RNA sequence: GGCCCAUUCGGGUCUUGUAAUUGGAAUGAGUACAAUGUAAAUACCUUAACGAGGAACAAUUGGAGGGCAAGUCUGGUGCCAG
């Protein structure tokens, strides 16, 4: 819930560790009918097989459960992703500085406690 | 560039397979066989490397992800193979189980180089590539610089430029036809026409503390990484 | 039951469909990007639209608002890996300068007449929609692919195509058994 | 509204008034009286045409649709049919 | 088309000094003053009148953005007999020898060059040219070579930089008459090739407007050329 | 309705290369000359006013 | 072309053009006939 | 000699492919009053409704137009005077600036035109390729742009 | 020079070689100031060689 | 001064020879002086690459004169093997040419490079 | 600063023993 | 000969038209041998053979104009008009 996309966006090019990108062909959803897997398909993906390979068995998708997890997360993709990059978070409102914020208890509240971070 | 894999009997050197590539511009460029096993990994003129097994006789899997050819490719005794797809100035290493990939790019620029220091030639193309760890390799470009590189950092974590040295620079009996010497050294122009010798070969004793480098300088330089694998000497 | 699903459009009619100066521009653009009806063109637009209104958004806000470094700089790179946005226009305000035939120009069925593999537009498309077109390992067969710059080198006929070094078609065995017969 | 708030209205036909008129495909040939079956009260519609007229005949249903003045109305299905339907010998009238 | 054997027929042009040569093709045709050489390989035509043996000179429209803008149909040249003519950007004798052509004997062409290499040919070709006057200097500074021009009808600016406006109006001041003749060929793609095409032109017409030039029509150069036109204007320092 | 729309698309180039001067491929091999003619008296000029 | 090909006049080359003369000839064969 | 003036290379039959972002649109002077009864501040005005970064241009005409008003109109004459809004000079005798206009919109096919004077609107219309910008309802309205 | 053979199939093979050259050696006279015989004299021994080849 | 000028530096350099590679696999790279020459006759040539190094220099100061007599731009680049390299092509290179083609799938960054190519002349 | 004001907070928000890696640990004494 | 502008008269522009003949390639819907899939089975994925010139392997809907008879009707100032 904190998470925000782009912030991690920002510590990708200011990490300085590489990215672990996988290779061009194995991205496309289907045949191209589905664009290219977003960033976050590819997490979600392999913690499905690194959550499969450890029990030794598949996952079915429950009829239901299947009623909200497949179309609108590749409708958000029709409508969101081009070419495999989202653009849905740039539209959507959030409260960005929140979750950046020093809301934490550690926080400056007097002029000490500031005083003491420049130590 | 016959685009084509035969293996021979090391006896009697006779033939028992050969592997077409099946591709029009894959012309094989660098082969290695990884280390202690039957696997065999080849790297084409065609911006893929296709992956064998010699005790099958056949061929496995090919990986994309170079933006042009790829010079060279080393393995060790993991799966983790380092290749270099020259021009596109990118140090690559490969999981085959997984298929995923890192990518390692050089990016120094002589401009500020040059300001930290108050001749350097920028990196053309990475020709050679060798592994001296499975998470450390080394690779040479075509402006003279070796660099060492660890899986933890993209950019390389150091850097020996101009190791070969600087080639001779051209004759001004030869650089025009006037009759005047002057107006042949202006020809000359100093010294930016003045180019570096090229990494042609790099090679690193597998899980060791030294490698050796080449070029047609006319000698073979030894060079040993400091204990924390952190830089190299002469 | 249980929830249910929230789905989008992709495109959204005009204002005025109407304007000899609009029906033209879907001519030349069709022509030109060999487009099969209005529909493609409908959602480009508004999927342009989106990104220009986002950015008027960040333009709207002072410089150095976290929201405005943030949102605008995540623009730019995704504009950019697409490939539409080039590197050294890196600003919101070229991105406030596209124009939709940026987008078209990134539809795979353009490259593949670019690159040429295809003598046409029309001639790309009927080879994409065949299957002889693989973007590096995978086969595509959807003209409105948007090919990133790193998809862009890839391009090329796939192995499993006539063309790429598979058996000939249908029709060639059929010629040349019925030439052998 | 014409029909009271509907959109189409139900009648019964009556009669073909220019059934006699000399000069074929006329605008009085085109004429049928028809009774609405909401309220009783009489009134003409147009047909789509004289081969048109010709599938209607008196005391078939017909379904009437918002269009000589004093015509405002416009025959759209017969028996459930659609007389254009009918006049492309897409469909046979029930009888 | 033209070629060798067959015949022509030759006529004036609408404007001195432009003849055009008529037949199953029709040319855009001028006299010689050197008869019996081509400066460029242009080709050239023979006349015999009494008898004298007349020699006439092809213009190429591709070639020449000059002779692009007759074949577009320019109203009023400034360029003709007996006028002087200060021709900027002079690469070599492949318009300025047809410049030369219109003005005759009696005017000259003030030829003006950057470069060293394309100016040898620029001096050879005026050797064979008594009136045309080469002056190997960088337009953006006419006080170097003040020294060697007198006074110009007409300003022809070939010149294909960013700030060809700036170099026109420092020659205009400077050499100008009072009412004279510019005219300026514009290429969008050197001036600002970020923006469309027509838009550059439209600020290239303002330029001419502050620094007192009062400028007379524009014609766009297609089929010769793309993204090119030829704007005229007339010299108003009052 | 894709290769209406080429048949289209093909057919408007054509008319606009009727109605104005377009550029293709400039000069190819020797000059041959005006095809269709040179007209004395037109001229084709934007006149500033 | 040759110098046989070349002539004093514009007019006597036309007809060398063996093309030409066809061209002209087919065609006033049909306006004789129409009318 | 007869002249017949030439078609703009930038005009695909009626479709201008020239006039792309960033806009210019020249400002007429009914266009600044009514600008103003609606409240609507000028460069915003095109940003909102056209998507795009546009840079808006008066004539001396107009300048001068402005000016002979009277007192009546000074916050218009000063909001022309506004630095994003650039001039544009004149060389021709005559003060009318309708007549200014048209010629430049005949002349060129690069500008949008801001206006809403009942004469001027028909004459720009029969123009071919020429977007045209008026104020109407709460926001300016383009109708001859077919990027929008 | 095809019409009066400057520089006269293996014999046009040789012919093609020498305007080749020929088209060089016309270029080190035209843009150098004080035009040299060195590049000339090495510039002939190749077509000499070239000559004994075929 | 020399006849060798401009000369691009070592950056400059890189992304024309980024230019003639990318150029060279699709089919829009002429390379050599003598095949150079007719594409600037034809009018056929974004801009000619040249190498500096060449021995003589000499034999390829006919090319700017066709290049600026017809108003196209060129560049000196410091190495004629690195060219070569990058024409594709098993041999030193001492000068190549990029051809006009608007429906090229590289018009923009070859015109990137002609944007820096302008500014350098 | 705004980067790494992020990530204290996420440290914030987010004896040493990890059940899972003593069951990946027999899985891998299994293996 | 094709096209464009124009109430008016006319003006502007050039590689075009076929309601002509002809060649070799590509492959999808279908016809379907298998395996896989699964409690079993359907479906999915993968995959042998066959599969196009009227490619008759024959998508529609709506609108604007025509023109034709030893044809029919109505009104007229003939051969006209509706």
């Amino acid at each position: 819930k904190s998470r925000m996309q782009a912030m991690e966006e920002y510590i990708r090019e200011s990490s300085d560790q590489p990215d672990w990108s996988a290779s061009i062909g194995a991205d496309i959803v289907n045949h191209g009918r589905g664009g290219i897997k977003s960033l976050r398909d590819t997490e979600k993906e392999r913690r499905v097989t690194s959550f499969e390979e450890d029990n030794f068995t598949r996952l079915n998708i429950t009829n239901k459960a299947e009623k909200r997890k497949q179309k609108q997360r590749e409708r958000n993709a029709r409508m969101n992703v081009i070419g495999g990059e989202d653009f849905g978070i740039f539209s959507s409102k959030r409260k960005l500085e929140d979750s950046t914020s020093r809301r934490g208890a550690k926080k400056t509240r007097s002029a000490w406690d500031r005083a003491q971070r420049r130590l | 560039r016959d685009r084509k894999l035969i293996v021979w009997s090391t006896e009697s050197l006779s033939p028992v397979k050969v592997i077409p590539t099946k591709d029009r511009r894959g012309e094989v460029l660098s082969l290695a066989f990884r280390k202690n096993s039957d696997q065999l990994y080849a790297s084409c003129a065609d911006f893929k490397i296709r992956t064998y097994s010699i005790n099958q006789f056949s061929q496995l899997e090919i990986l994309y992800g170079h933006h042009d050819i790829v010079e060279d490719i080393s393995a060790l005794a993991m799966e983790r193979c380092v290749t270099v797809g020259a021009r596109d100035r990118t140090a690559m290493l490969w999981k085959i189980p997984d298929e995923t990939r890192l990518t390692f790019r050089g990016g120094d620029e002589p401009q500020k180089l040059l300001r930290r220091w108050m001749l350097f030639f920028c990196e053309g193309s990475i020709d050679v590539v060798s592994m001296v760890d499975d998470f450390h390799f080394i690779t040479g470009s075509d402006n003279g610089n070796i660099c060492l590189w660890s899986l933890a950092k993209k950019k390389p974590i150091f850097t020996e430029r101009i190791a070969h040295g600087i080639l001779p620079e051209p004759s001004f009996n030869d650089i025009s036809g006037e009759t005047d010497e002057e107006l042949r050294k202006r020809q000359l122009q100093g010294k930016k026409l003045l180019q570096p010798f090229w990494i042609t070969s790099l090679y690193a004793i597998p899980y060791s503390n030294v490698f050796i480098s080449g070029s047609w300088s006319g000698s073979l330089k030894v060079w040993k990484i400091s204990d924390n694998l952190r830089s190299f000497e002469l | 039951p249980r929830a249910p699903r929230t789905y989008s459009k992709t495109y959204s009619t005009p204002k005025r469909p109407y304007e000899s100066s609009r029906l033209d521009a879907e001519l030349k653009l069709a022509g030109e990007f060999g487009l099969k009806n209005k529909k493609e063109i409908y959602r480009i637009s508004f999927q342009l639209s989106k990104i220009r209104r986002a950015a008027r958004d960040l333009l709207t806000r002072d410089e150095k608002d976290p929201k405005r470094l943030f949102e605008g700089n995540a623009l730019i790179r995704r504009l950019v890996r697409v490939g539409v946005l080039s590197e050294d226009k890196k600003k919101l305000d070229y991105v406030l300068a596209l124009k939709v035939e940026d987008f078209l120009e990134r539809r795979l069925q353009t490259q593949v007449y670019k690159l040429g593999l295809a003598k046409s537009v029309h001639h790309a498309r009927v080879l994409i929609t065949q299957r002889h077109i693989a973007v590096g390992k995978q086969i595509v067969n959807i003209p409105s692919f948007m090919v990133r710059l790193d998809s862009e080198k890839h391009i090329d006929f796939a192995p499993t195509s006539p063309f790429g070094g598979a058996r000939p078609g249908r029709v060639a065995r059929r010629n040349a058994a019925r030439k052998a017969e | 509204s014409p029909f009271g708030g509907s959109s189409h209205a139900k009648g019964i036909v009556l009669e073909k008034l220019g059934i006699e008129s000399k000069q074929p495909n006329s605008a009085i040939r085109k004429c049928v009286r028809v009774q609405l079956i909401k309220n009783g009260k009489k009134v003409t519609a147009f047909v789509p045409n004289d081969g048109c007229l010709n599938f209607v005949d008196e005391n078939d249903e017909v379904l009437l649709a918002g269009f000589i003045p004093g015509v405002r109305f416009k025959v759209v299905k017969v028996s459930g049919v659609s007389l254009l339907a009918l006049w492309k010998e897409k469909k046979e009238k029930p009888r | 088309g033209a070629r060798g054997g067959a015949k022509v027929v030759i006529e004036p042009h609408r404007h001195a000094g432009v003849y055009i040569a008529r037949g199953k093709e029709d040319l855009l045709v001028t006299k010689n003053m050197a008869p019996g050489e081509s400066v460029y390989g242009e080709k050239r035509i023979s006349v015999e009148e009494p008898p004298t043996k007349v020699e006439y000179r092809v213009w190429n429209p591709f070639r020449s953005k000059l002779a692009a803008g007759i074949m577009g149909g320019l109203d009023e040249l400034f360029i003709a007999p007996g006028k002087k003519v200060l021709y900027l950007g002079a690469a070599s004798g492949t318009s300025v020898s047809h410049v030369s052509d219109v003005v005759g004997p009696e005017g000259v062409v003030y030829a003006v060059e950057f470069s060293h290499r394309p100016g040898r040919e620029l001096i050879s070709m005026a050797k064979k040219r008594p009136n045309i006057i080469p002056i190997i200097e960088d337009a953006r500074h006419p006080q170097k070579y003040r020294m060697l021009i007198g006074m110009v009808d007409c300003v022809f600016a070939d010149v294909a930089q960013p700030d060809q406006a700036r170099i026109i109006a420092l020659n205009s001041h400077m050499f100008l008459k009072d009412q004279g003749g510019v005219v300026i060929s514009i290429k969008a793609n050197c001036i600002d090739s970020t923006v469309d095409a027509e838009t550059v032109f439209a600020r290239e017409v303002q330029k001419l407007r502050e620094e007192r030039i009062k400028p007379l029509e524009q014609l766009t150069l297609e089929p010769y050329e793309r993204d090119h036109c030829i704007v005229v204007g007339r010299y108003m320092r009052s | 309705s894709r290769v209406k729309k080429r048949k289209k698309y093909q057919k408007a180039q054509k008319k606009l290369k009727s109605v104005r001067a377009v550029y293709s491929g400039g000069q190819s091999g020797v000059y041959e000359g005006e095809k269709t003619g040179i007209k004395k008296g037109l001229t084709r000029s934007v006149k500033f006013k | 072309m040759n110098r046989k090909e070349r002539k004093s006049t514009i007019l006597e080359t036309l007809m060398g053009d063996e093309a030409s003369n066809k061209y002209f000839k087919r065609k006033y064969n049909e306006i004789q006939e129409k009318s | 000699t007869r002249n017949i003036p030439q078609v703009s290379s930038a005009l695909f039959f009626q479709y201008n492919q020239a006039i792309k972002p960033p806009y210019q649109v020249l400002i007429d002077t009914n266009f600044i009053n009514f600008s103003i009864q609606k409240k609507v501040d000028i460069v915003r005005g095109m940003m909102d409704c056209l998507l795009a970064k546009c840079n808006p241009l008066i004539t001396d005409c107009v300048m001068a137009e402005l000016e002979k008003l009277g007192p009546k109109y000074r916050i218009a004459l000063k909001l022309a005077r506004d630095p994003r809004i650039k001039r544009l000079s004149c060389s021709h005798k005559g003060t009318y600036a309708d007549d200014c206009l048209v010629h430049r919109v005949l002349q060129h096919k690069c500008y949008i035109v801001a206006t809403n004077d009942a004469g001027l609107k028909q004459r720009i219309r029969k123009i071919p390729g020429i977007p045209l910008m008026s104020v109407g309802g709460h926001a300016y309205v383009i109708e001859k742009l077919p990027d929008v | 020079g095809a019409e009066k053979a400057l520089f006269r199939k293996n014999k046009g093979r040789i012919s093609r070689y020498l305007a080749n050259k020929c088209s060089m050696a016309s270029r080190i006279d035209n843009y150098s100031e004080e035009p040299s015989n060195v590049f000339g004299s090495v510039l002939k021994k190749q077509v000499e060689q070239r000559l004994e080849f075929y | 001064n020399p006849k060798a000028f401009p000369l691009a530096d070592a950056a400059l350099t890189q992304q024309i020879l980024d230019v003639v590679q990318q150029a060279a696999n699709l089919r829009q790279l002429k390379k050599g002086a003598n095949e150079a020459t007719k594409t600037l006759n034809r009018g056929i040539s974004e801009f000619i690459i040249m190498a500096a190094d060449c021995e003589p220099i000499e034999i390829l100061l006919h090319l700017p004169l066709l290049c600026e007599d017809k108003n196209v731009p060129y560049v000196f680049v410091p190495s004629r093997v690195a060219l070569g390299r990058a024409c594709g092509v098993s041999r030193p290179v001492i000068a190549a040419s990029i051809t006009t083609n608007d429906a090229s799938a590289i018009k923009t960054q070859i015109y990137a490079v002609k944007d820096k190519i302008e500014t350098l002349l | 600063r705004l980067a790494k004001q992020y990530l204290e907070n996420l440290k914030s928000e987010a004896n040493n023993f990890d059940a899972g890696d003593l069951d990946k640990d027999i899985i891998a004494s299994r293996l």
